[PDB]
C-alpha cells in the first residue's frame, strides 16, 4: 500500500599533506 | 582551476591529503598511501564512486572533483 | 518587484508543458538569485522541483521574494495568445493577488498583455532539508528509463535494491517477473555512460511504477539522473540541467 509525501515527511524528520605533480 | 586537483584518501582511520595533476597515473599517489601506512600496495584496494580504482587511471577520466575522497580498505572478500 | 523577462516564451512554455504531465499546480518561489517552481502530485505522492537559475532568464528582478500560486490550465491558456517566439515577461509586484504575462515581439513592436489571478497552492510546504541518504548512485539517464519502461511493463511497483557493489531492479508480475542487476563501473571510451554508487546502508526500497514513468520523462533534460534513497524518506531524483535542477520526491509504499 502506498504512503503521502507528507505524512513521510512528518513521520521521517520527527596533518600532512602530499605534494606529486 | 584546471590545473590540478586536491584528494583524501582516507582507509577509515587515518587520513592523507593529496595534491596531483588531473592527468597524472594514481598510481603513485596509492603507493605514496599505503608506504605512508606500512602495507603492501597490493594488501589494499582503493575504492571510488564504487569502483575499484585501477593504478593505470587519472582523476581526469574518473570524473574526479576538487576534494573527492578515496577509500582503501584491506583487499578481502568484500564487506 | 517581480520583472523575470524569458529571451523566448516557448522556454517557459517548455517548463509549464513539462508540469502539465504530472501536477495541475505549480507554486513559483522568486528568491533573489532565480525561480524555484514547486508542485505536488494530485494524489499527494511525488514532489517536483525545478529551480530555474538566473542566467536561465534574460533579465531577472525580485527585489522581494513572492510566492506565485497558478493553475497551469489558466497559464497554458494564456501561453496560446502568444508566439513561441516573443520575449514573456512575468510582472508581479511584492504582494501579488495577480500577476501579467508580457508577450513583446520585437522585430513589429507589438506588445500583448494579460492578467493572471494566483491562487493558494499547499506545495508551499516544500521545506525539505533535502535530509541525508543511506545510498547515492547515477547513471545514464536513457539506461535508467529503459529499465523503467521494462519492468513497468512487468507490474504496478518495482523494486530497488542496493548493496556494497550491486543495483538490482525487480518486478513481478502474474504474468511474470523480470529483473536488472547493475554494477558500479567506468570506461574512458564513453564517460559519460558511467554508473557510480555510494552505499554507507543497503536499501530496499519499492515504489508505484506509473510515478516512475512520470519521473523518467525528465531524460530530455539531462543525460545522467542522480538517485538518493535511503530507509523511510522519500527517494530523490535529480536531473543537471545548464541553468538549474530538477528534482523528484517520491514515497515508497510501506509493508
Ligand atoms: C512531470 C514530467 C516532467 O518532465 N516534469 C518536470 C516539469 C514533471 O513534473
Ligand atoms: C487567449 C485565449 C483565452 O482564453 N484567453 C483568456 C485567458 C486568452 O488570453
Amino acid at each position: 500500500s502506498q504512503m503521502d509525501i507528507f505524512s513521510q515527511l512528518s513521520r521521517a524528520k520527527k596533518g600532512e599533506i602530499i605534494v606529486i605533480d | 582551476p584546471e590545473t590540478h586537483i586536491n584528494l583524501k584518501v582516507s582507509d577509515g582511520s587515518s587520513e592523507i591529503f593529496f595534491k596531483i595533476k588531473k592527468t597524472t597515473p594514481l598510481r603513485r599517489l596509492m603507493e605514496a598511501f599505503a608506504k605512508r601506512q606500512g602495507k603492501e600496495m597490493d594488501s589494499l584496494r582503493f575504492l571510488y564512486d564504487g569502483i575499484r580504482i585501477q593504478a593505470d587511471q587519472t582523476p581526469e577520466d574518473l570524473d574526479m572533483e576538487d576534494n573527492d575522497i578515496i577509500e582503501a580498505h584491506r583487499e578481502q572478500i568484500g564487506g | 518587484m517581480l520583472e523575470a523577462k524569458f529571451e523566448e516564451a516557448s522556454l517557459f512554455k517548455r517548463i509549464i508543458d513539462g508540469f502539465k504531465d504530472c501536477v495541475q499546480l505549480v507554486n513559483f518561489q522568486c528568491k533573489e538569485d532565480g525561480i524555484i517552481a514547486q508542485a505536488v502530485d494530485d494524489s499527494r505522492v511525488l514532489l517536483v522541483s525545478l529551480e530555474i537559475g538566473v542566467e536561465a532568464f534574460q533579465e531577472y528582478r525580485c527585489d522581494h521574494p513572492v510566492t506565485l500560486g497558478m493553475d497551469l490550465t489558466s497559464l497554458s491558456k494564456i501561453l496560446r495568445c502568444g508566439n513561441n517566439t516573443d520575449t514573456l515577461t512575468l510582472i508581479a509586484d511584492n504582494t501579488p493577488d495577480s500577476i501579467i504575462l508580457l508577450f513583446e515581439d520585437t522585430k513589429k513592436d507589438r506588445i500583448a498583455e494579460y492578467s493572471l489571478k494566483l491562487m493558494d497552492i499547499d506545495a508551499d510546504f516544500l521545506g525539505i532539508e533535502e535530509l541525508q541518504y543511506d545510498s547515492t548512485l547515477s547513471l545514464p539517464s536513457s539506461e535508467f528509463s529503459k529499465i523503467v519502461r521494462d519492468l513497468s511493463q512487468l507490474s504496478d511497483s518495482i523494486n530497488i535494491m542496493i548493496t556494497k557493489e550491486t543495483i538490482k531492479f525487480v518486478a513481478d508480475g502474474d504474468i511474470g517477473s523480470g529483473s536488472v542487476i547493475i554494477k558500479p563501473f567506468v570506461d574512458m571510451e564513453h564517460p559519460e555512460t558511467s554508473i557510480k554508487l555510494e552505499m554507507d546502508q543497503p536499501v530496499d526500497l519499492t515504489f508505484g511504477a506509473k510515478y516512475l514513468l512520470d519521473i523518467i520523462k525528465g531524460s530530455s533534460l539531462s543525460d545522467r539522473v542522480g538517485i538518493r534513497l535511503s530507509s523511510e524518506a522519500p527517494a530523490l531524483f535529480q536531473f543537471d540541467l545548464k541553468s538549474g535542477f530538477l528534482q523528484f520526491f517520491l514515497a515508497p509504499k510501506f509493508n
